[PDB]
């Protein structure tokens, strides 16, 4: 990276510092932890996923940015007051088969 | 995606109920529920209609979100990191441009 | 003109099913390394 | 490319009564346009063991039979190497056929042979059959190879010094001279490497006696396609292009600690069928390069 | 009846339900053939009913 | 003999040891190819020399 | 020098009619033990189970 000096406004600069601060966060600990969840994850499902996008020919030199982290906490899902019937319908609407 | 758009709704209805009591001749007349109002005009649709399939045929009250809000246990991501950040930033309200 | 190329049984003796040379495969791992960096700059911003 | 002899899986006895081959499905069919440029990416890597190596491709476009998945799982464990000196498929792959390999061993269409699960939930975790074999040994571990060739093989050695001074490395692909072509060491039956030997007294002891009857008979066959790859690598893949081998020997080591490298390996990705249609071509060479005569004027 | 239905395993994807419901004992991790499953299988219930 | 090793394999090595093997079965060819080649042993029978 | 083995054909597997009358001929008419055999070491143990 090019560090430098430059001017900003002091409430515009706290989300900047924050921000970039993510991205840190995104290299060292998050990636490996995304990828290394969903493999864990169609093991048991039986879906294959695929890491196509980590290993082109310029993966050295590549800044990976992602806006969301897999390993969901899914007590926030049931947080949700009185929510036992939306949690029993989305999981109908997503994950049941179909067959004869 | 909806793990993480309920986090940033919880953080919202947490740093806007102490406007009352920090302002007092404002909000005479604002009870607890007019906040919850103002916070789901700014949510996206989908994300309160997942929630409209259990609280449809159940009553939950101010009294019943104010323990939702309270809870410990978020979903951190690109917009909760920094949607927490900018309400830290906009504390005091002269940086908001609006003074007595 | 090898003394292994010598076949002595019904062996090692099939079918021919397809070819492949020197300057073939040099194109082709060209032609796949590049396409394979062109396809995940095209899906992703 | 040399297709095997037709008469390896189906014996004639007397009028048209004939054995037939377990897989007779998967021989007789035709490699698509697509799926034949795949095993020219498969050859591609063994001839140039630690610079392309490779994975997996998945795409939703297209659909195939399910067993043809799980027979990709016992062809890549003893086709490939992910021993201790270098790799032929990355760090994922590896994971993706162990399972390949743990959903061909438990979906049992004969009766089923008793099995006993382990502690953990990781693929290939059991102890399978009546003489319970433990088939924990065909994991992916990268420090040792324990699941693929060059398991208890010697598979890079050193002989007489090379005209280039950089590359003096001899590959050996399961063990196999390429004078054991000419002047052979064994009988006819007693051709074997490890990784292919515990392949079949597993393969039989989970209950699969017929298929393991035809992986022995195309065992000769397989070490004389690896003893031709062990005469092209070290015998016309010679040049100043070629890796030295203290980049050679780092190229292992620095995959799995994932630092940063100036020698990084081509990944290519191959399908799950182009495992199988690998493993039934041989590529004797015909004629030598055209300019392997005027090389050594423009390497200069 | 004198069967295990729930059974408790290794760290599952989700920490919140790493249960493992196994209905009449038929401990479910391979890939089922239909002609060849269960043909020397039984529990309780079903032998104290024939 | 290519109905059997045209799907086993038999290499040199198995070859040598068909050969060495003392079994023989006496015609009215082979007691006169036996003779043919010790009549041919010296190769100025053959009429060439070095 | 000739062993047999059956089929995977679904269905006739699965019918119960013809599996219990194929059960009762095999122990008849095949050998399996002593000097010999006819069956393989998986045809014998699904003879037994019908």
């Amino acid at each position: 990276v090019d560090v430098f000096i430059g001017a900003c406004s002091e409430p515009v600069y706290r989300i900047y510092n924050r921000l970039q601060g993510y991205i840190e966060a995104v290299q060292l600990q998050e990636l490996r932890n995304s990828i290394g969840w969903l493999e864990r994850l169609g093991h048991r499902k039986r879906i294959t996923y695929s890491q196509e996008v980590l290993t082109d020919f310029r993966r050295q030199d590549t800044i990976w940015v992602l806006a969301l982290q897999l390993p969901v906490n899914p007590q926030v899902v049931w947080d949700v007051p009185r929510s036992s019937i939306a949690n029993l319908i989305m999981n109908i609407a997503t994950c049941l088969p179909t067959g004869e | 995606v909806y793990a993480s758009e309920l986090s940033v709704m919880k953080v919202d209805m947490r740093h806007l109920s102490l406007m009352q009591r920090r302002f007092p001749d404002v909000l005479i007349q604002a009870r607890p529920s007019h906040f919850w109002k103002a916070v789901l005009n700014d949510s996206p649709e989908a994300v309160k209609a997942v929630m409209n399939l259990s609280h449809s045929h159940n009553f939950i009250n101010i009294r019943d979100m104010m323990r939702w809000v309270m809870l410990p246990s978020l979903q951190p991501s690109l917009k909760l990191a920094l949607e927490e950040e900018a309400w830290a930033a906009a504390n005091d309200f002269e940086d908001l441009m609006l003074t007595d | 003109q090898r003394p292994e190329r010598i076949k002595t049984t019904p062996y090692l003796e099939g079918d021919v099913l397809s070819s492949d040379s020197g300057p073939l495969l040099s194109v082709f791992a060209l032609q796949e390394i590049m396409q394979k960096v062109r396809q995940v700059q095209a899906d992703y911003m | 490319y040399i297709a095997p002899n037709p008469r390896i899986s189906s014996i004639t006895l007397t009028q048209r009564i004939t054995t037939t081959g377990p897989f007779a499905i998967l021989t007789g069919s035709t490699p698509t346009a697509q799926q034949l440029n795949d095993v020219r990416k498969i050859y591609l890597a063994l001839m140039f063991p630690g610079q392309i190596i490779l994975d997996l491709k998945i795409d939703p476009g297209e659909r195939m039979d399910p067993a043809v998945r799980m027979v990709a799982g016992v062809v890549g464990h003893l086709l490939f190497t992910a021993g201790g000196r270098f790799t032929n498929l990355t760090q994922n792959m590896a994971r993706q056929l162990d399972i390949a390999l743990n959903d061909y061993l438990l979906y049992m269409y004969n009766t089923r042979v008793q099995v006993n699960y382990g502690p953990t939930g990781e693929p290939l975790d059991f102890q399978i059959g009546r003489n319970q074999y433990d088939c924990n040994v065909f994991r992916a571990d990268f420090a040792t190879g324990t699941g693929y060739n060059g398991w208890a093989t010697i598979d890079v050695e050193y002989r007489e010094p090379a005209p280039y001074v950089h590359a003096q490395r001899y590959i050996r692909y399961c063990g196999i001279d390429s004078r054991e072509l000419i002047n052979p060491t064994t009988y006819g039956i007693g051709m074997t490497y490890h990784c292919y030997n515990e392949m079949l007294r597993m393969l039989v002891a989970a209950g699969k006696d017929s298929e393991a009857a035809y992986f022995r008979s195309m065992l000769p066959f397989h070490m004389v396609r690896f003893a031709r790859i062990n005469q092209i690598i070290n015998e016309d893949l010679h040049s100043v292009f070629s890796l030295p081998d203290d980049m050679f020997n780092a190229l292992l080591p620095d995959l799995i600690a994932g630092a940063h490298q100036n020698a990084d390996p081509v990944v290519l990705d191959v399908s799950w069928i182009s495992l199988w249609f690998a493993f039934n071509r041989s590529f004797e060479p015909t004629h030598r390069n055209e300019m392997l005569e005027v090389a050594p004027l423009i390497e200069s």
